[PDB]
RNA sequence: UGGCGUUCAGCCACCCGAGAUUGAGCAAUAACAGGUCUGUGAUGCCCUUAGAUGUCCGGGGCUGCACGCGCGCUACACUGACUGGCUCAGCGUGUGCCUACCCUACGCCGGCAGGCGCGGGUAACCCGUUGAACCCCAUUCGUGAUGGGGAUCGGGGAUUGCAAUUAUUCCCCAUGAACGAGGAAUUCCCAGUAAGUGCGGGUCAUAAGCUUGCGUUGAUUAAGUCCCUGCCCUUUGUACACACCGCC
């Protein structure tokens, strides 16, 4: 009754999406659950020359990619988690699942 | 030559080759006749007082 | 109320270093004469005991922070190196030095290496160490 | 069984000076140790123009402790002048009238704004292709 | 205590300033006084919103130059603290008296510009941060290479400012800036 | 007591070296070439005495003493990482080399390194760039 | 330019002026005194360490770079 | 809210309030004979193709030096170097496809470079609460290149690697050299800005005097002009239209 499911994605709104979703589905299925907490975000960095040759102004691009992480606990029996981590997943969306 | 005080009652506007002086209206506190026009550097507002050591010539409006 | 966070801390080692040397069982090493205590410092200390300084500095932030001070002793009595080239990183302090002292500090009973690392501290030398502080607070106004 | 747990922050740059404000004698700790013993001995009457522009009266009644995380020496030092004196007003406030309050409020205002009004001000990014935020590279001709 | 105010163990009041000129532009004062000459800054977003920072706090603004001293506030106060308390115990009077006597015996009234060039009068903004450029500087060519603290330079050029014993590189380009001006006026 | 005394000198005659008499000990030695700031207060130091001192206020029957010292780095337990003479090629033992031996020693091993035709040393003959940096700038001090 | 030859200890009589108008003056610091004595500023420290217990000279400030001696009590 | 203005678009001043110009990204029609075939298994034609201009293994060079220019570093010292003590940061990365190369706490051996054993961490979970630097308080200190300054060129110890000679990097040999605030000319820059000042990443077995980012100490002057070097519209003049580097 100790199981932790971890949604870790890019696209906030419908990580977001499924985040709401497979709480008030837990909600309204009357188990007791944490909120829905929010770890902070990472970014990347890249910093490259926007050119080629070695010709012109020394000029540089950037590129970033920022990424989320959310985590939720749960006190709830361990077979109908398989129903609840499939209704309504979206793309993109890497979501964890761990009992132990 | 005495040294005396005046007070601007009026800015004209900025002269100059490269724009860094002021042309100010300025009257005499002694004598409420004198008025002359002159050009004055650094920043400045209207309605203070200045010095004058010499007090006889005057600018040239344009 | 007294201990040693009313007193000024810059003296307090200046009357503990006096206490170790008057009471005087630290085991100096033989080697004391001929150091640099840094790979940044030029000199060799001006003060003639310059051990029972560092023993007293150690045993206050030994007091202060920490069960955990072995290696974070070099990353707090390190300083500027001097490469002739660019402004030299801030330098590692000496392990020598401070393995050493807490060998000899571990020969009077103040000093307690127990668990999750490091070296702390016994109540015992608590009381001496928090006694003098009262001393100084009220002898200095 | 009062209560009275009186929590207020402050800011400089990185400077999260969190004061306290309890009931009981009128004394000042920061992170335990009292006020003398704090940073630059320069700067000494920067915790006493909370104190000599009102008054020592004032500060009867009302029990400091302060927290303090982030910033460099100085800004550790306006971001707790600004935090006990917003946490004097918010004592006023809450605890007692409201009335009164605008006198303290007025004489540490006709002093100095910093007192109330955090600075809204912070260091800037550098752009490529100089050696700062501003400055440009060596420019060679020919 | 109502309102008194160290300067490190100074008073604010029994200052006169004797000129009607520089009246309010030179602000040393009652509401214009701190225990100490230090603050958040803020004081040049706004054109002349500069003349209200007391003298004190423009004079340790201004004492810091050339590289080695860019950042360096909270440690060229105490050199002014210093130079009052040498200057009350070699003269024996108020100090900031004698500096705003420095000041005005110090700032000039005209200056030469180019139209071969031709003379107009300063304005009083210009002679204050004229006069506190030039006695600053000439403090600290005398402190260059030499066995003296730039506090008892400062307060030997404060001294002969308010005596007027060419001994002053603040009074000696003073009659420079005059006399060019005055061949050509 | 600040005024002098007698016996002070003002030109030490020592190792056909003149030593000043007005500066502090601790910075009166290094006009032996090869002894610097750090073997002196060593030096100064393994000797009981005081570095607060001018150089006219020590004795002449003291003087000998540090000298001996200086001499002979060993007796009076020295280690063996100060010394600028360490494992030499010739005997090889350790001592200190002074303001004569060190030129001495230092014009006998570049003659050594030079009579056997070695481009580390087919350097000096030439009087040229060796410790392994590249030139193309850096010279030009004349030089023709 | 000069060269300056100054002293390291007093020779005989310089000593006999230090003790006699150095104890009146307003402004007694190391880099004022060696400037009418010819002294250097490794000595000034030491006089008036000496004057300190001595008692003739009244401290005032002691900062590392700068003390400040004034004349003695009035009377 | 007042002031100014055809009572139009708007400007200055002021109150109230955390702010009454924050900082970058993206970007037009049309065009240049700008640079790149040394980024490509995107490519046309030309030369070579087995004694190979394809491919691999041993060496050595691209780092040489009478002079000349351009980008940068430490400096020319008392607001200052040297010993103690004291107390405060914010962005980040980190055990691999072929892949052997991680950040590392904590116990000891030694001057120090490090070594030997030991544990954690795929990361707000450990390294780490990332006791970061001048600045801060007590210590020694030149008018001569002084303890300022620390370079071409000289004796010894450890690490990466199949290998360091032309010295791969760091402590322990020294010469302790030029340099006393810089000529005509010229670059950059207006508020957390110039400058000072240390950290992270990138390149990387070995690795920062370059660069890309972060923080901390924090100013002087200005709210203006067309004189200089240049741009933008209207009018004007023309023997130029590969267009004033013109034509004659
Ligand atoms: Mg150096
Ligand atoms: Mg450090
Ligand atoms: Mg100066
Ligand atoms: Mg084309
Ligand atoms: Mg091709
Ligand atoms: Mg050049
Ligand atoms: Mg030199
Ligand atoms: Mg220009
Ligand atoms: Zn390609």
């Amino acid at each position: 009754h100790r199981i932790r499911i971890t949604l870790t994605s890019r696209n906030v709104k419908s990580l977001e999406k499924v985040c709401a979703d497979l709480i008030r589905g837990a909600k309204e299925k009357n188990l007791k659950v944490k909120g829905p907490v929010r770890m902070p975000t990472k970014t990347l960095r890249i910093t490259t020359r926007k050119t080629p040759c070695g010709e012109g102004s020394k000029t540089w691009d950037r590129f970033q990619m920022r990424i989320h992480k959310r985590l939720i606990d749960l006190h709830s029996p361990s077979e109908i988690v398989k129903q609840i981590t499939s209704i309504s997943i979206e793309p993109g969306v890497e979501v964890e699942v761990t009992i132990a | 030559q005495p040294i005396k005080l005046a007070r601007v009652t009026k800015v004209l506007g900025r002269t100059g080759s490269q724009g860094q002086c002021t042309q100010v209206r300025v009257e005499f506190m002694d004598d409420t006749s004198r008025s002359i026009i002159r050009n004055v550097k650094g920043p400045v507002r209207e309605g203070d007082v200045l010095t004058l050591l010499e007090s006889e010539r005057e600018a040239r409006r344009l | 109320g007294v201990t040693v966070k009313d007193v000024n801390q810059q003296e307090f080692v200046r009357a503990l270093a006096a206490f170790l040397k008057k009471s005087g069982k630290l085991k100096v090493p033989e080697w004391v004469d001929t150091v640099k205590l840094a790979k940044h410092k030029e000199l060799a200390p001006y003060d003639e005991n310059w051990f029972y300084t560092r023993a007293a500095s150690t045993a206050r932030h030994l007091y202060l922070r920490g069960g955990a001070g072995v290696g974070s002793m070099t990353k707090i009595y390190g300083g500027r190196q001097r490469n002739g080239v660019m402004p030299s990183h801030f330098s590692r302090g000496s392990k020598s030095v401070a393995r050493r002292v807490l060998q000899a500090l571990e020969g009077l009973k103040m000093v307690e290496k127990d668990q999750d690392g490091g070296r702390k501290l016994t109540p015992q030398g608590q009381r001496d160490l928090d006694r003098i502080a009262g001393q100084v607070a009220a002898a200095k106004k | 069984g009062p209560l009275q747990s009186v929590q207020v922050f402050g800011r400089k740059k990185t400077a999260t000076a969190v004061a306290h404000c309890k009931r009981g004698n009128g004394l000042i700790k920061v992170n335990g140790r009292p006020l003398e013993m704090i940073e630059p001995r320069t700067l000494q009457y920067k915790l006493l123009e909370p104190v000599l522009l009102l008054g020592k009266e004032r500060f009867a009644g009302v029990d400091i402790r302060v927290r303090v995380k982030g910033g460099g020496h100085v800004a550790q030092i306006y971001a707790i002048r600004q935090s006990i004196s917003k946490a004097l007003v918010a004592y006023y406030q809450k605890y007692v009238d409201e009335a009164s309050k605008k006198e303290i409020k007025d004489i540490l205002i006709q002093y100095d704004r910093t007192l109330l009004v955090a600075d809204p001000r912070r260091c800037e990014s550098k752009k490529f292709g100089g050696p700062g935020a501003r400055a440009r590279y060596q420019k060679s001709y020919r | 205590t109502p309102d008194i105010k160290l300067f490190g163990k100074w008073s604010t009041d029994d200052v006169q300033i004797n000129d009607i000129s520089l009246q309010d532009y030179i602000a040393v004062k009652e509401k214009y006084a701190k225990y100490l000459p230090h603050s958040a800054g803020r004081y040049a977003a706004k054109r002349f919103r500069k003349a209200q920072c007391p003298i004190v706090e423009r004079l340790t603004n201004s004492m810091m130059m050339h590289g080695r001293n860019n950042g360096k506030k909270l440690m060229t106060v105490r050199i002014v603290k210093h130079a009052f308390e040498i200057i009350h115990l070699l003269t024996g009077e108020n100090p900031l008296q004698v500096l705003v006597n420095a000041i005005i015996n110090s700032g000039p009234r005209e200056d030469s510009t180019r139209i071969r060039r031709q003379a107009v009068d300063v304005s009083p903004l210009r002679r204050v941060n004229q006069a506190i450029w030039l006695l600053c500087t000439g403090a600290r060519e005398a402190a260059f290479r030499n066995i003296k603290t730039i506090a008892e330079c400062l307060a030997d050029e404060l001294i002969n400012a308010a005596k007027g014993s060419s001994n002053s590189y603040a009074i000696k380009k003073k009659d420079e800036l005059e006399r060019v001006a005055k061949s050509n006026r | 007591s600040l005024v002098i005394p007698e016996k002070f000198q003002h030109i030490l005659r020592v190792l056909n070296t003149n030593i000043d008499g007005r500066r502090k000990i601790a910075f009166a030695i290094t006009a032996i070439k090869g002894v610097g700031r750090r073997y002196a207060h060593v030096v100064l130091r393994k000797a009981d005495i005081d570095l607060t001192k001018r150089a006219g206020e020590l004795t002449e029957d003291e003087v000998e003493r540090v000298i001996t010292i200086m001499q002979n780095p060993r007796q009076y337990k020295i280690p063996d990482w100060f010394l600028n003479r360490q494992k030499d090629v010739k005997d090889g033992k350790y001592s200190q080399v002074l303001a004569n031996g060190l030129d001495n020693k230092l014009r006998e091993d570049l003659e050594r390194l030079k009579k056997i035709r070695a481009h580390r040393g087919l350097r000096h003959f030439w009087g040229l760039r060796v410790r392994g940096q590249h030139t193309k700038t850096t010279g030009r001090r004349g030089r023709t | 330019r000069d060269k300056l030859n100054n002293l390291v200890l007093f020779d005989k009589a310089t000593y006999d002026k230090l003790c006699k108008e150095v104890p009146n003056y307003k402004l007694i610091t190391p880099a004022v005194v060696s400037e009418r004595l010819k002294i250097r500023g490794s000595l000034a420290r030491a006089a008036l360490q000496e004057l300190l217990s001595k008692g003739l000279i009244k401290l005032v400030s002691k900062h590392r770079a700068q003390v400040i001696y004034t004349r003695n009590t009035k009377g």
